[PDB]
RNA sequence: CAUCGGUUCUGGCGGGGGGAUAAAGGCCCAGGGAAUGUGGCUCCUCCGGGAGUGUUAUAGCCCUGGGUGUAAUACCCUCGCCGGGACCGAGGACCGCGCUCUGCAAGGAUGCUGGCGUAAUGGUCACCAGCGACCCGUCUUGAAACACGGACCAAGGAGUCAA
């Protein structure tokens, strides 16, 4: 963030409740802050107001949670890409998963995480392997 | 450091969508057994090249025998090795049967003659040499010598150790 | 009352799997390899192989 | 030294636990130290390892220099 | 009957297929790369003193609360990385067939309503696996072998293997990596010698 | 003792597969090469042997390619078969899963035989032998040590009652 201007976009972000957004604090305008513990935390909208919002944050104390309300101007709050990788799923899934139940067969409807490679052939042609020392030749000059 | 056998093991980068096809590189290897040959293959590449193993792959492991296990030859092996100073060279020369008996022998002699473990040894170089003059170290040039004789004096005699008791002295003459 | 070895007693082996029988009969175990003339590796291979 | 008619008191070599432990904790706050010692250190320490190099020993050291010869030539011309 | 005679042909069929493959590639000038193994099998070698929660939580989670309690574990990301955490207490590689059918022969027991009964019939494998087309023992180890689709229900239906100490022992330094020259870590097609050993 | 079941230790045998379809190696074929130079020739000699010469001769060796050859063997993996030994016999009509289906090695040991029928087995006490084994409370502190109490025995002896 550099000094001088803020950028007149943060101002065109419509807000409303329920939705998911982090707390960064602009150093440049005073007004509207949260403590400095509450900085760089996500939360969860749950009054809009005319010109700040509020989150509810869950604070940690001794062996406990306890739920937090903050009213933080809409300056110091952006909207959070956590559950982007859950709305976009959610869209695509139940498209493909309604163009699977039309077409016949069955899709993969669960993400896989990272399975072990299959088998495959490598070709030396024009990639003839090169023999390597534990120590290179040209080093050792 | 084991029983050993040589391994040729090829290895290579993953191919990305910037370079669909990686380049090979292929190591002779002296381990025990395949999975220390990968290992020692992704160690001494992680040494040379921006390859490790979570980024590449073993692209072959082969047996490399030896062509003639039943004639002798004489081996140079030029080494470094880690002690408290630091790195040092080595040549080193041993007459074997085979390169895997010789890297054998040259970690016993090692480990013999300065405490110098696997784990602190290279092996850069193993080659045969072809000629006698290519011999140079007193042992082994008095082994490749015109018509090399000589007997075997104050030979123990090979006796069991369940039998204790002996009824005659043992000779050493034979 | 008892846990019996399928390894060891041969009705077991015999209920748990009905094939059993068959593969000791047939000899699958004891599968020759398909015959044909096996074709030399190639120069190139054994040149790699080695390789200095 | 008259030692062969006339030995002096032995040196034990039987070791004791207490000795053990605190030679033991010394050796690990000595460790402790050279690590200390080693992150403040400011003397210079070059990047670069020198090279060992070849030994004069070894027989094939000319064909060695030949490989080197048209490895760094098909470099330069490739490049 | 039927099920088994295909089983057979299937893993005969596969073995020849791999075979016929490098021969293949290796005539033609090139090298066929095999497939990564889906399946290994991890054997706790450690016992239960000392040892760190988080390592402690990964053992209880691949149900390894006993020193040489094995499991069937299907390769992916995220159990490699617990199996990484929790390699200085363990033992784990790629099992073959006669190690799997041995195995689930000698030691296979299942978890019916929380209770660990032997694997006598394949009546009690068709009421707690039919649902997945698991009806016999046959069934159960292909399905193990081959990491199915139910994989994942096999294996929990499978209580963890309680196998005995090895016959001739572990190496003169066991609670070090294999690579080291102790037992640890993965061992890869090693691990048939061990189970042999141990089960 | 025989026939079995469960667990386990150990030995041998018959196969199958893989790799450089092991690598070698033997017997042939076609080339090339060298010395720790064979025969021959020459020169010295104590004539016992050395020195020089050159590529097989009156020994041989190495390197390359091909045939036998899909050779054998080692190593690894695997399918079975046959012995030798130890420990154990839980349950007590049938039911079940099965198989080699008149029956059975299939949801846990029976059949035959011998000596004795009593201190023979078994048990208790005393002693010897092998191995193991610091004196109990309390207190301290995180603990030990120190410190405190204990000559022995019998009887008495310390969280009770009311609101």
């Amino acid at each position: 963030r550099k000094h001088g201007q803020i950028p007149l976009s943060t101002y065109l972000r419509t807000y409303r409740v329920g939705d998911i957004v982090d707390i960064k604090v602009n150093g440049a305008v005073q007004k509207g802050m949260p403590h400095k513990f509450y900085h760089g935390k996500t939360g969860v909208v749950y009054n809009v107001t005319k010109s700040a919002v509020g989150v509810i944050v869950y604070k940690r104390v001794k062996h406990r949670y306890i739920e937090k309300r903050i009213n933080v101007r809409i300056e110091h709050v952006k909207p959070s890409r956590s559950r982007e990788d859950f709305l976009r799923r959610v869209k695509e899934n139940a498209e493909l998963k309604k163009k699977a139940k039309a077409e016949g067969v069955p899709v993969q409807l669960k993400r896989q995480p990272a399975m072990p490679r299959e088998a495959h052939t490598v070709s030396i042609a024009d990639n003839k392997p090169v023999t390597l020392a534990p120590v290179a030749y040209e080093t050792t000059i | 450091m084991g029983r050993l056998q040589e391994y040729q093991v090829i290895g290579r980068h993953l191919p990305t969508e910037a370079n669909p096809n990686p380049a090979l590189y292929r190591m002779r290897i002296f381990a025990p057994n395949e999975v220390v040959a990968k290992s020692r293959f992704w160690y001494f590449l992680r040494g040379l090249k921006k390859v490790k193993k979570a980024t590449g792959e073993i692209v072959s492991v082969n047996v490399i025998s030896e062509k003639h296990p039943l004639k002798v030859k004489n081996f140079g092996i030029w080494l470094r090795y880690d002690s408290r100073s630091g790195t040092h060279n080595m040549y080193k020369e041993y007459r074997e049967t085979s390169r895997v008996a010789a890297v054998e022998a040259m970690y016993a002699d090692m480990a013999a003659r300065h405490r110098a473990r696997f784990r602190s040894i290279h092996i850069l170089k193993v080659v045969e040499l072809e000629k006698t003059e290519d011999v140079k170290r007193p042992y082994i040039k008095q082994l490749v010598a015109k018509n090399l004789s000589f007997p075997l004096p104050h030979r123990v005699p090979k006796i069991s150790t369940k039998k204790i008791f002996s009824a005659k002295r043992p000779s050493t003459f034979s | 009352v008892q846990k019996k070895n399928p390894l060891r007693n041969k009705q077991i082996m015999l209920r748990l799997n009905p094939y059993a029988s068959t593969f000791a009969k047939e000899k699958l175990g004891e599968v020759k390899a398909e015959e044909g003339k096996p074709p030399k590796v190639p120069a190139s291979f054994k040149e790699l192989l080695h390789e200095a | 030294a008259g030692t062969i008619n006339k030995p002096k008191k032995p040196t034990s070599k039987r070791k004791t636990t207490r000795l053990r432990a605190k030679i033991s904790k010394r050796a690990a706050e000595k460790k402790r130290k050279e690590r200390k010692l080693a992150r403040k250190n400011p003397e210079w320490r070059s990047k670069l390892k020198k090279d060992p190099g070849i030994p004069n020993l070894f027989p094939y050291k000319e064909r060695l220099l030949q490989q080197i010869e048209e490895e760094r030539i098909r470099r330069k011309e490739e490049l | 009957f039927k099920r088994a005679e295909k089983y057979v042909k299937e893993y005969r069929e596969q073995e020849r297929e791999k075979i016929r493959l490098a021969r293949i590639a290796k005539q033609q000038g090139s090298f066929h790369i095999p497939a990564e193994a889906k399946l290994v099998f991890v054997i706790r070698i450690k016992g239960i003193n000392k040892i760190p929660p988080k390592p402690r939580k990964i053992l209880q989670l691949l149900r390894l609360r006993q020193i040489n309690n094995g499991v069937f574990v299907k390769v992916t990301k995220a159990t490699a990385e617990m199996i990484k955490i929790v390699e200085p207490w363990v033992a784990y590689g790629y099992p073959n067939l006669k190690s799997v059918r041995e195995l689930i022969y000698k030691r296979g027991y299942g978890k019916v309503n929380g209770q660990r009964i032997p694997l006598t019939d394949n009546a009690i494998i068709e009421e707690n696996l039919g649902k997945y087309g698991i009806i016999c023992i046959e069934d159960l180890i292909h399905e193990i072998f081959t990491v199915g689709p139910n994989f994942k229900q096999a294996a929990n239906f499978l209580w963890p293997f309680k196998l005995s100490n090895p016959n001739g022992g572990f190496r003169p330094r066991k609670f070090k990596h294999f690579i080291e020259g102790g037992d640890l870590g993965n061992r890869e097609e090693h691990i048939n010698a061990l189970i042999r050993a141990m089960n």
